[PDB]
């Protein structure tokens, strides 16, 4: 996801925590966090079997030439 | 003139026959000979085509052990 729009939120956090409309404002930008990161060592096997049909399919023309 | 032209335009005829006759045999001659080159030609494009069968069987094993 996009990570330029929390520190937008963690200034106005700090000043509140330091110390309605500013919380307000805060929540106002963590919905829109929300639901960008609800829209939005795993793939690493993943990696392996795609090549794995590469490899394959290079072995077969190498039996044609050899 | 167009007569004179046209037997003038007559293909070389000859007195003697045996011309003629030897011709007919060699072109049978040669009729068999082609014949069989055209057979062994046939074998060996036969063959070909096996080989590269072959091949397809390779990449058809390979796919079918691939994504499913």
């Amino acid at each position: 996801s996009n990570g330029e729009f929390i520190p937008h939120i963690f200034y106005s956090l700090h000043q509140i925590r330091k110390d309605e409309t500013l919380t307000g404002s805060i929540r106002h930008r963590l919905k829109l966090c929300k639901s960008l990161i609800s829209e939005n060592s795993e793939w690493q096997d993943i990696i392996h079997q795609r090549e794995q049909e590469l490899q394959i399919k290079r072995d077969v023309l190498d039996d044609l030439y050899r | 003139r167009q007569i004179n032209k046209l037997i003038d335009s007559l293909p070389g005829v000859d007195v003697s026959a045996e011309e003629q006759l030897r011709k007919i045999d060699m072109l049978q001659k040669k009729l068999v000979e082609v014949e069989d080159e055209k057979i062994e030609a046939i074998k060996k494009k036969e063959k070909l085509l096996r080989h590269v069968d072959s091949l397809i069987e390779d990449f058809v094993d390979g796919i079918a052990n691939s994504k499913k």
